[PDB]
């Protein structure tokens, strides 16, 4: 109850509700004191795992950005990928006809600690329901809305690497728990291809439903999972990236990745792993048989252990509990589960890569916490800008004329900042920084303060040397990705409950017929009015006599200047 | 590490390429053998030594055209072969890779123990290139290759009694193949069956000793840190370029260009600053950009040999700003024909790499902009000017000339002034050439006396004192 | 104004400020010349004179600008630059105007194209007199017997200049200053005159082209320091320092420099045409400091550095050409400081594991490279400093 946070009473009640929900093919609501449990009904059919309308080799559909805003990478922009049938069942049970939303609202009104339980196919819907409840009510106020838990038994994989990254960034991975046994085909059935098991699905699915082909089915599943297990560690280590690129397009792998806390179970021990990558390697090695006699009865035992989840509840306290990631001496606890020796080093490397990532984060924060780094920003914001404002010009045109000597200092302590910022960006892009680092408010504030002070000088340097004539406009191509990353991060941080390119527009509208740039001029005049008050652009520099914006507003026709909102001069 | 190679070998053996390749090769076996087998997933053909390749040159060209037409459909094609068929297929794919674009599907050749003799000179061009990624050699543990001058190229999949591991280092492949070649060739079908049985097995031992993996691992960190140290040196190279920019800006104040100033202080060293500009802020940039060009040409940073735009965008400015300083040193020694014989390689490489992507851009120009800080688009411009001077003096010093050499030198002067007016009309040259003590005005003064009765619109533009308005608002 | 500010300063500081007016007006002088002049003339220490220079810079009397990232070391003040304003120089020269030419200690002599000053004919008892020659000067002046001269400053402007004869009349001259401020390397001759003066201690030569072996032919024992700046190339018993800076035609160092046993600091700075060093440099006995800064064409260092027993301070610097270090440095026990800034192409030999008690000053990458042997070496005080990209080199443009 330390590395997970769940007691035995909640597990017992959730298991009882999941067992009782096997009837009527509907969700069962059970209220006890403060806890309100919702047990989703399982579905055992060939269409429940793979959607008939989907024509891809794997059940895949990109999440709609309107429904799930937080399930995306704020840097790249790639949305997550989930199963289609589970999502369809989710919006089917979420419709007002099923009255699930009313029950959820009634439970969130007075009760607290809402937990979601379900069986094999019920856990797949319970995970998505917990995600929906987190994105609807929890994201508004973490203190008002109690932390919703989720306990599933043998549910298959539902999200991909993007889903796990989005869960880890918002620190929501501590609310999901999935119980998996040593021999269970359901948690590992989604990694197999739809065409590989197209014939064997209905028979084994009807057999696993309560109330010769199995061997080939299990062999195909394990063979399809072995490729993913090997490619995962090959991409994590980076060995033979060119060979991986050559062999990647030849075959199609399932992008499903385990998400949330997993609790492996057996006769005597209860191992819990919190690493997203380690579980993928552990599943294949735990499903393996040591000798041929165990492999002979491997399918008959795997199809039988899928229902033997009631013993886990009664014998929870008697079993040994240990954490793999936090505690050391993983040799004994990994050998007791059944993993061989060669998988132990794979698991240890998958665990040590996270420690190396944390060490890289510590190095980055120690580098940015120095005084030499902040000295450049201090000199820029306290020495150069005020002394340039003292004259009859701004720090934008003074950097373009480059008459005095301080402009060389601005160039050097702008390139020196751009170098380290691009280094940090390349570190965070190549999967070398933790998922929470981008969610840190300190890094967001630092990136915003760096952008709002360096991007004007960057545009001045870009336009003062006529580089736009050879590299096209600055806004289209020629803008560093660090500014876009910082802008998207700041927007997602302020909108979870740009003005920096303002000059980049003024340089484009200058020297153009007024009849052609009507909409652009008026849109800029409408936007900078709020860009002044929110803090993106400054009111003093743009309104000086020597500023380029004043000359651009003067050269505009008097008809537009009379009705212009920014009439200050 | 060793387990990473074992995981790669397990992936490629469970993928099912080797079984189908061996089966198809032996079925074609059951000179030069050409296969036109087409599959729904990917095309797999078996080509089963210089004379044999040269004899089928027409068939090789036809097959290369067919393979290009097939790869145009975004379909991967793999060429395999027997012992000699492996070398034949390797030569064929090495010849075809030059025409095949890296953006399209790259052809992958898979050979089962083909002994080929290729000297280290051929291995040096593809030391870290992506060509090693095309060829995959799988050999038995007992079978080896006896090579003294030959160097192994490409990834080598070495199989053992249990499993197979891939080696991506040439030194490790040479160390493993240090023994003499084995005349006996075992059946690869039994080897594939044993590899499949080992992949089905839960445990697999590590056959590579620590001395083999040690050198590979320690070379890994240096070959991976060279990239990032160049990435971080780009920033102080930018500062050196800023130093040179400020030097040029200060030199502009005096009525003389920076090219002529460099040329005159190279012969009369003084003032203690041009020495630092020449020896400190110039050699660093040259060495760094030469290394960057060599590394990008060897191994691409992205597809289709596309280096990062941050690198090439700055390399273009570097070339356009530094090449005249090298032209000065080249022509001061007395050498001629710089644009053809004396031009460096990395300059032309950067020019081609910028011209490739210079079409997709949406650039547009307006005449009202100030061109004072504009850089000359043709960096070899000065390389022509000096040449014309070598002609002009040649007309005055040597008396008793044959009139035909006079005529061809007059034609050279005419084409030179035509090119000058062409690049002036398009506004593609810097206005620092019209300075008082600039070399262009000296050339014009030397050419005005020789021109005489002949007249052109360039002469009128120069005499009317309209060159002052050029490049200004 | 000027007189009250001069009187408010220290007496020694005021005398040094008054003597600083010997240089030409609106000129750019390096601090080493003034430092050596004040050390040999007044006799005070070099550190306290550097402190006096800093104090005069604090009072805005003179302008001191550094041109090198290296800090103020012991005996190395060549990178720094000291310029004076025209008004301050005129105010300093205006003092002691009532005193006669021979009565005043500091004198200024201005020469014409062919005419000579009236004071050059008669004898002058001044200890400090400077002669300024234009380009048209043919070294024709009246003879003067002035044995009291202890400091002589020459401002050359001719391509072919002849040394005056009355230098042989001088008896207790201590420093010689020859600075060619023309447009071409000046040619000099008639060196035997300086061979007659037996009390010359420090000789400085700027922008004068003379043959190298004519200096040992002088056979002067009193000489202690020799400097050569921007010069296109048992006799020396007490010569201790040889400064060769900014020589562009220096392909190889001459052989006579190696034969002397009394050198202790051999500085080779900004010599970008020298790629090889002779082995005879290892025959030197007591070389304390061996500077090779900014000589970015020096390929590798000779083996004879192993023979350097008392090489305490080895001021290596941004030498890009350096690619190899000697195989045995550990035999140099007295070595204390090594700077490897911007020069990482050379690989640290195994001998670095042997020598201990080193204060290494390098950059980030060189510091990280040296940190590989940090657990092996004992108490290696690796220090990483900062580089300040300044634009002060645009004054000597
Ligand atoms: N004509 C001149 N006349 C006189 N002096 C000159 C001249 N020219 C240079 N100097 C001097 O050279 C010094 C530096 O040279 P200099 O030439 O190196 O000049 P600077 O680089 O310091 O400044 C250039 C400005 O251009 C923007 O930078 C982006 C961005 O940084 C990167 C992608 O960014 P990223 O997205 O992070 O890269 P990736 O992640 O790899 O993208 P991916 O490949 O898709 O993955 O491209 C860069 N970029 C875009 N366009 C250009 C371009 N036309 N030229 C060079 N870089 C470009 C940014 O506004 C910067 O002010 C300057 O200080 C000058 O003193």
């Amino acid at each position: 109850e330390a590395l997970t946070g769940i007691n035995g009473d909640l597990i017992t009640r959730s298991w009882s509700a999941s067992k009782q929900a096997y009837l009527t093919e509907r969700y069962h609501k059970e209220e006890a004191g403060a806890v309100v449990i919702f047990a989703f009904q399982p579905s055992f059919s060939e269409k429940d795992f793979f959607d008939p309308d989907n024509k891809s080799s794997f059940g895949e559909i990109k999440l709609n950005r309107v429904q799930f805003p937080c399930m995306r990478k704020i840097g790249k922009g790639d949305v997550a990928t989930v199963n289609e049938a589970f999502l369809k069942n989710l919006e089917a049970i979420i419709d007002p006809r099923t009255s699930f939303q009313a029950s959820v609202e009634m439970a969130v009104r007075s009760r607290k600690q809402i937990v979601f339980t379900g069986h094999s196919s019920g856990g797949a819907t319970a995970i998505l329901a917990t995600v929906w409840y987190l994105e609807k009510y929890f994201i508004r106020n973490p203190n008002v809305y109690l932390e919703p838990r989720c306990v599933t038994f043998g549910a298959p994989l539902v999200g991909d690497s993007i889903f796990s990254h989005a869960l880890g960034r918002e620190k929501w991975s501590r609310f999901f728990v999935n119980f998996v046994s040593r021999f269970d085909i359901v948690p590992r059935i989604m990694l197999a291809r739809k065409a590989s098991v197209e014939e064997t699905l209905p028979h084994v699915l009807a057999q696993l439903d309560p109330r010769q082909r199995i061997t080939e089915f299990y062999t195909r599943v394990m063979r399809d999972t072995s490729t993913v297990a090997n490619q995962a560690v090959c991409e994590l280590t980076g060995s033979a990236e060119a060979f991986l690129e050559t062999l990647s397009s030849f075959l199609e792998l399932s992008p499903y990745r385990p998400a949330g806390t997993f609790v492996f179970s057996t006769e005597k021990r209860l191992v819990a792993v919190n690493n997203s990558d380690a579980i993928l390697q552990m599943l294949f090695y735990t499903s393996q048989a040591s000798d041929e006699q165990e492999w002979s009865l491997i399918p008959f035992r795997s199809i039988r252990d899928h229902h033997s989840y009631e013993e886990l509840v009664q014998s929870m306290g008697k079993k040994l509990f240990n954490h793999l990631d936090g505690e050391n001496s993983i040799e004994s606890t990994l050998n007791d589960l059944g993993v061989s020796t060669r998988g132990r080093q794979y698991v240890q490397a998958a665990l040590e890569e996270e420690k190396k990532r944390v060490e890289n984060q510590k190095k980055i924060i120690q580098v940015i916490e120095q005084e030499r780094f902040l000295k450049k920003l201090a000199w820029i914001e306290d020495e150069y800008k005020p002394k340039c404002q003292a004259h009859k010009n701004g720090y934008y045109d003074s950097f373009k004329v480059s008459n005095e000597e301080n402009d060389f200092k601005a160039n050097v302590k702008r390139a020196e900042l751009a170098g380290v910022f691009d280094e940090v960006l390349g570190l965070m892009k190549k999967c070398q920084l933790p998922d929470e680092f981008e969610g840190d408010i300190d890094w967001i504030k630092l990136a915003t303060r760096y952008r709002r002070l360096v991007e004007p000088l960057d545009i001045a340097n870009y336009h003062r040397h006529l580089k736009n004539e050879d590299t096209g406009p600055y806004m289209k191509r020629g803008r560093p990705t660090r500014y876009i990353y910082a802008q998207r991060g700041y927007e997602h941080y302020i909108l979870k409950p740009c003005g920096s390119c303002f000059w980049a527009e003024v340089e484009e509208l200058k020297g153009k017929p007024y009849e052609e740039v009507e909409v652009r001029v008026k849109t800029l005049e409408g936007m900078l009015g709020e860009w002044i008050t929110d803090g993106e652009v400054d009111d003093k520099e743009i309104f000086l006599e020597g500023s380029t914006f004043r000359k651009w507003w003067i050269t505009l026709p008097k008809n537009h200047k009379s009705h212009s909102p920014l009439r200050d001069y | 590490s060793s387990l990473k190679g074992s995981a790669l070998g397990k992936l490629v053996v469970t993928s099912g390429l080797l079984h189908s390749s061996w089966s198809k090769i032996l079925e074609i076996h059951n000179g030069l053998e050409f296969q036109i087998h087409r599959e729904e997933k990917f095309t797999l053909v078996v080509f089963s030594a210089f004379n044999l390749f040269t004899s089928a040159s027409t068939s090789l060209t036809y097959l290369k055209s067919e393979l290009l037409q097939t790869l145009k459909s975004e379909k991967p094609v793999i060429i395999t072969g027997a012992a000699l068929g492996g070398s034949v297929a390797s030569l064929y794919t090495l010849w075809l890779l030059e025409t095949i674009e890296p953006t399209l599907k790259r052809p992958l050749c898979i050979t089962f123990g083909s002994p080929l003799i290729g000297d280290a000179s051929l291995q040096q061009i593809l030391e870290n290139s992506v060509r090693n990624s095309c060829f995959l050699h799988v050999v038995s543990a007992q079978t080896r290759i006896k090579m003294d001058f030959f160097k192994p190229f490409g990834t080598f999949l070495i199989c053992f009694d249990s499993g197979c591991v891939c080696i991506e280092d040439h030194v490790a492949v040479t160390e493993l193949l240090n023994g003499v070649h084995d005349s006996g060739l075992v059946d690869y079908s039994q080897v594939l069956n044993r590899l499949d049985q080992s992949m089905l097995s839960l445990a697999d031992s590590r056959l590579i000793p620590e001395d083999v993996i040690k050198g590979i691992e320690k070379r890994a960190e240096m070959k991976n840190l060279r990239f990032d140290m160049m990435f971080k040196k780009l920033n102080d190279m930018k500062i050196s370029m800023a130093y040179i920019e400020w030097y040029k800006k200060k030199c502009k104040e005096v009525k003389i260009g920076y090219y002529d100033r460099f040329k005159t202080q190279l012969a009369f060293p003084s003032k203690e600053f041009d020495i630092n500009i020449k020896n400190h802020h110039k050699s660093e940039l040259n060495r760094f950009w030469k290394s960057v060009v060599e590394e990008v040409e060897r191994r691409p940073q992205s597809d289709a040999s596309i280096l990062k735009r941050r690198f090439l965008f700055s390399g273009n400015n570097y070339r356009r700003m530094i090449e005249p300083l090298d032209i000065a040193e080249y022509y001061l020694e007395g050498r001629k024909e710089y644009r053809t014989t004396g031009r460096s390689h990395h300059y032309v490489m950067l020019e081609k790499w910028f011209g490739m992507e210079s079409i997709l851009i949406e650039k547009e120009r307006c005449k009202k902009r100030d061109l004072s800080d504009l850089l000359t688009f043709d960096s070899c411009f000065w390389a022509e000017v000096e040449d014309s001077l070598i002609v002009i003096n040649q007309l005055n010093t040597t008396v008793g000339m044959r009139d035909d050499v006079r005529e061809v030198l007059t034609r050279k002067l005419v084409e030179f002034e035509g090119y000058v007016w062409e690049i002036i009309t398009k506004r593609e040259v810097s206005p620092e050439i019209f300075l008082e003590e600039s070399s262009f005005m000296k050339w014009w003064k030397e050419y005005k006396k020789i021109k005489g009765f002949n007249s052109s619109y360039l002469t009128e533009f120069m005499n009317t004192r309209k060159y002052e308005s050029y490049g200004k608002s | 104004c000027l007189q009250p500010s001069f009187d408010a300063l220290d007496p020694n500081l005021k005398e040094c400020f008054l003597d600083m007016g010997s240089f030409l007006e609106d000129q750019k002088i390096r601090a080493s010349v003034i430092i050596d002049m004040w050390v040999e003339l007044y006799g005070k220490g070099s550190s306290i004179l550097y402190m006096y220079l800093e104090d005069l810079a604090s009072q805005n009397l003179l302008k001191l600008v550094p041109l090198g990232t290296n800090e103020h070391e012991d005996g190395f003040y060549n990178d720094f630059l000291v310029t004076q304003h025209d008004i301050l120089r005129e105010l300093a020269i205006c003092q002691s105007e009532f005193k006669e030419n021979l009565e005043r200690k500091r004198l200024n002599l201005e020469i014409l194209e062919n005419t000579f000053p009236d004071w050059c004919l008669n004898t002058i008892n001044a200890s400090l007199l400077s002669i300024s020659t234009d380009d048209l000067f043919s070294s024709k002046w009246l003879e003067m017997d002035c044995p009291n001269v202890e400091a002589l400053v020459l401002n050359l402007s001719s391509s072919d200049y002849a040394l005056p004869s009355f230098i042989s009349g001088m008896k207790k001259l201590k420093v010689l200053t020859i600075t060619n401020h023309g447009f071409y390397p000046a040619r000099l001759s008639n060196f035997s005159c300086l061979s007659s003066l037996p009390n010359l201690k420090r000789i400085r030569l700027e922008k004068v082209s003379i043959t190298l072996l004519d200096i040992p032919q002088l056979q002067l024992s009193s000489l202690k320091k020799l400097s050569l700046v921007m010069c296109s190339f048992n006799a020396l018993s007490k010569l201790q320092e040889i400064d060769i800076d900014y020589c562009y035609d220096l392909d190889e160092l001459p052989y006579w420099i190696s034969e002397i046993v009394s050198l202790k600091t051999l500085s080779i700075t900004n010599c970008n045409k020298l790629s090889q060093l002779p082995e005879a440099i290892g025959n030197l006995s007591r070389l304390e400091v061996l500077r090779l800064c900014s000589s970015m064409n020096l390929s590798e260092l000779p083996e004879a550095t192993e023979g350097l027993s008392n090489l305490r301070f080895l001021d290596i610097s941004h030498c890009l050409g350096l690619r190899k270090l000697p195989q045995e440095i550990g035999k140099l026990q007295n070595l204390k400081k090594i700077s490897m800034r911007k020069c990482s192409g050379c690989e640290l030999p195994e001998s670095v594991t042997n020598l201990e008690n080193l204060e290494v000053k390098c950059d980030e990458e060189t510091g990280l490279l040296w940190e590989r042997l940090k657990p092996k070496m004992r108490n290696l005080r690796v220090q990483e400093e900062e580089i300040e990209h300044n634009l002060n080199l645009l004054q000597m443009f």
